[PDB]
């Protein structure tokens, strides 16, 4: 988060936090609730968000789900939608900490190497997260939608 | 290194759960005490050189330590001691703003209790001195934040005790 | 890093001996097993991605290890684990070609067991994946070359215990 | 040999052996027999080769075996001949492995410091290896002579 | 000293000392007695010196001992003269080794840090050494005096 | 490293006092022995090659140590060992000048035994060689300066054991 990031820099320069790094921490915390709210709004419609994304994903790309595609079968489509749940959970983590280190350390570093051998087409995973993005920002107000949306796009770009 | 925000994120990630009801509470109350920790992190910075200068007095002065043959003797060692006092003060502040001791565990206490005894630093002294930092700093910020800085400074002493 | 031929040479040099007939016979057989080695390594190379894949599939997927809380959780550790399996496979085929395990001891097992114990990496599970790799590769390389790959894959996991 | 040399290359690049490297392994291996023949014949007449190389050598180096010389006296001349047997054995290790990594590590690295402290004229030991060369190759037929001779050439150049 | 120094130079280039260094050692070792007498005369009169140089330091910087001064109060002035006595000692160490190294590692590296935190005026410590220089060379004549004085300078210069 | 001079100074500073008469005496004894040390060094320098050759031929070349398999076997190890002796002679010659053994602890002995141990370098034979160097240098340097060099050659020696 912004707090640990400032600690990191100030420590690399053997110094106390600058007035600028303190203002930011003040402001990042003062907006804490805003963040929590956003996370809860998503977390509480977990299922609604995930299943919709699945529906859309599947229509735009009926491949992955036809015989021969990574998610064909019920077990298999279920593991796919489980993976979309994971990413939706990692998004709330970022929108909560206003930082992308968590999305990174958990679902980004090594993801291409993971899916590549899993035989999963990763362009498609990004697709799903895109639907996730719209299904979720659909339930948010304006500002809150801009915020949640940023973390969705980061994940998207990283998976595509 | 890690702050409370990540600490909570991780505790829930290890279980594959979304923010837990309890985690939001933990998180939220960390946000509320954010401004106090910043206010305190400011005065400690603005009075760091002073905090140490006073602590050394009520603690490491006019004792056997600074005379020939003790560990503070020579302008080389004396300087080295004050330097270490600044690290604890600054790292305690870092740890206080983060609400997590990981930065002390990773950047301060690691193989420190050894290095000391190796160079024959007088552990019990460095602790009586630290204690002085807690009191001196406490009087400037307040037992409210002094309360929390005490918890962290004591945390470095124990890493030596 | 030694070769089978070099291993034989050093064994007799420590004795200040010229190559003796049985020693020559050792070399004769290494040579005779030459093309079979430089061939199994050919198919292996071409199916290295597939081999590790079938090995993970039959070995680790869908279990405690992959779910939140296991050592193969996070994309980070998943890749890190696939990577290790690609390493063992490659280094095992190197050794085979050499008919000497010196390579593994120098480039592979040096300090591995600690390095894993300090990271919480499951020794028995990684060994399970090594069982799987031994199995998939043998089913591509043929029975003879399969046991030839089993000696070196065995030397590795057994070097983890 | 070419085996470990090829492995070392591939490992540095963190890859499997190239097709060129495997071809060479095959070529080197198929010819392994011929090489063992050579080591074999050199070994079976080791006594005659050295003894004969030692004569022609002292015949041209009467100063090395005459009073004041380094190899003066039956105890010294004996050891001198034993060094010749040393290098002869080393040459057979080279031919067999088709590599000089063995000759180098056993009798080349530090060879000049070693002889300079024993007060032995290296040139002289180089001329001695020239004697071992013709004495041995002579015992070989055809191209087997040009093979074994390249290693003798290696040791010769290293000793001067 | 001039012995330990040249040994380092030599060690650095992996060779035996040069004729120049050995000669420089002979010249230094030969005059070792004089250096001992000098340090002896100074030690013997340490109490005259430190007390005399102390009065001059006050008559020039009367503030130091005045109220809100760093050395106000017998207790405190006591420590101030002790420091002048510390530096008068370190000076004899240089004279005897003809090396400045011992003054540095004992009382120069980290001085500013120390005095800063004790609230002592470093420029005031310097002139106390300037006074010490005067009360000590006073007992010295000639070359014996130029020698000691050179070290006093070094200290004075490293404290200003 | 540190001279005997600096060695005396430090022993006094640790007591916070100016140089005692007993301290001046150590100093006087070092100064008056300078010419002897320099003259010894000059000789040990112009004869370092001969001193090593003779000590090798008189200690090591009367042992089995070079028969193949030997620790002194192969041209590489032969030179490796000759090089160590050279180091001993030079640094012992570093120490004698200094009248202090700190250079030996800091530049020659630190982790020397452990390295030999994990290398199979025999400590018994090295010690015997060093003593041969002690003896061969004494014959060139004289009995007086010979004894002084012995102190330092012995020191290295009794540090590996
Ligand atoms: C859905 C949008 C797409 C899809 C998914 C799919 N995934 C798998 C299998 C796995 N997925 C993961 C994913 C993760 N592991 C992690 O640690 C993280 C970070 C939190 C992620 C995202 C893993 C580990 C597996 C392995 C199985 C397991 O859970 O242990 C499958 C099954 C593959 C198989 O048959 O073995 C599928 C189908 N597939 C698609 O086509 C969609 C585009
Ligand atoms: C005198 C010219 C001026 C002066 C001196 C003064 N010094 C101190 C306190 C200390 N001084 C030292 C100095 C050294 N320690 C060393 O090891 C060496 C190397 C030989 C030196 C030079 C130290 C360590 C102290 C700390 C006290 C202690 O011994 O524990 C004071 C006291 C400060 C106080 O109130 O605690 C004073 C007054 N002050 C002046 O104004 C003069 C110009
Ligand atoms: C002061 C209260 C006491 C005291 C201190 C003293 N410390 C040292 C030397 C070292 N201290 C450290 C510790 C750290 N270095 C760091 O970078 C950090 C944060 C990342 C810490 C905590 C280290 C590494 C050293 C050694 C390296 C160095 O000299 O800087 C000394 C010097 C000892 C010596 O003989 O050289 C001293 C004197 N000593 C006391 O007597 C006080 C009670
Ligand atoms: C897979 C079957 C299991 C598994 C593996 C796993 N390994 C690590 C981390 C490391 N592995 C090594 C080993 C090597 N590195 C090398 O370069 C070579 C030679 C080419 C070898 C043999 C090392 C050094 C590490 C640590 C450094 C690193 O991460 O790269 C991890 C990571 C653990 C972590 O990040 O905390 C994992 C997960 N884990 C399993 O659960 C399987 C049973
Ligand atoms: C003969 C052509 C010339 C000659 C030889 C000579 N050699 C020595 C003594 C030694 N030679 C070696 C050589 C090796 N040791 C090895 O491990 C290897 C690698 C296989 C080699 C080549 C060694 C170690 C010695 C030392 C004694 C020992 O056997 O360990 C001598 C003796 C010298 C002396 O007594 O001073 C001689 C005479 N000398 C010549 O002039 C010929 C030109
Ligand atoms: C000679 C009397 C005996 C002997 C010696 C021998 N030593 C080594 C290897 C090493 N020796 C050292 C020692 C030093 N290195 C230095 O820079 C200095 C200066 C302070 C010293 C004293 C080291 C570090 C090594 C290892 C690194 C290297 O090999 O260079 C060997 C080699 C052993 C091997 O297997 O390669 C040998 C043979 N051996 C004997 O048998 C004599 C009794």
């Amino acid at each position: 988060s912004i707090v640990s990031k400032s600690i990191v820099n100030a420590d690399a320069e053997a110094r106390y936090l600058s007035p600028g790094e303190l203002e930011r921490i003040k402001t990042f915390v003062v907006g804490g609730d805003r963040r929590l709210r956003i996370a809860q709004t998503i977390a509480e419609s977990r299922e609604r968000i995930v299943k919709q994304a699945g529906n859309q994903l599947f229509q735009k790309r009926p491949d992955v789900v036809s015989p021969g595609g990574n998610a064909y079968g019920e077990d298999m489509t279920a593991t796919c939608l489980r993976d979309l749940d994971y990413y939706l959970r990692l998004v709330t983590y970022g929108v909560v900490s206003g930082d992308i280190t968590p999305i990174e350390e958990i679902g980004i570093v090594g993801v291409r190497e993971m899916y590549k051998s899993l035989g999963t087409p990763i362009e498609a995973v990004a697709e799903g997260v895109r639907e996730l993005k719209s299904a979720a920002t659909a339930l948010l107000t304006g500002e809150d939608a801009d915020e949640a949306g940023a973390y969705f796009d980061y994940v998207i770009g990283a998976l595509s | 290194m890690q702050d409370a925000i990540t600490a909570v994120i991780n505790a829930s990630d290890v279980q594959g759960k979304y923010l837990d009801s309890s985690a939001l509470d933990r998180l939220k109350s960390y946000f509320q005490s954010g401004e106090l920790r910043v206010r305190a992190a400011a005065t400690i910075s603005a009075n760091s050189a002073l905090i140490v200068k006073e602590a050394v007095a009520k603690s490491l002065l006019y004792s056997d330590i600074t005379r020939p043959g003790g560990n503070m003797y020579t302008t080389r060692r004396y300087a080295a001691c004050i330097r270490d006092l600044e690290y604890y003060l600054r790292y305690a502040t870092y740890a206080m703003l983060a609400g997590d001791t990981s930065i002390l565990d990773e950047r301060v206490l690691n193989g420190l209790k050894e290095t000391y005894n190796s160079l024959g630093v007088p552990i019990g002294a460095t602790v009586q001195a630290i204690q002085a930092i807690k009191e001196v700093t406490a009087s400037l910020v307040g037992p409210d934040a002094g309360r929390e800085m005490g918890v962290y400074l004591d945390y470095i002493s124990s890493g030596l005790s």
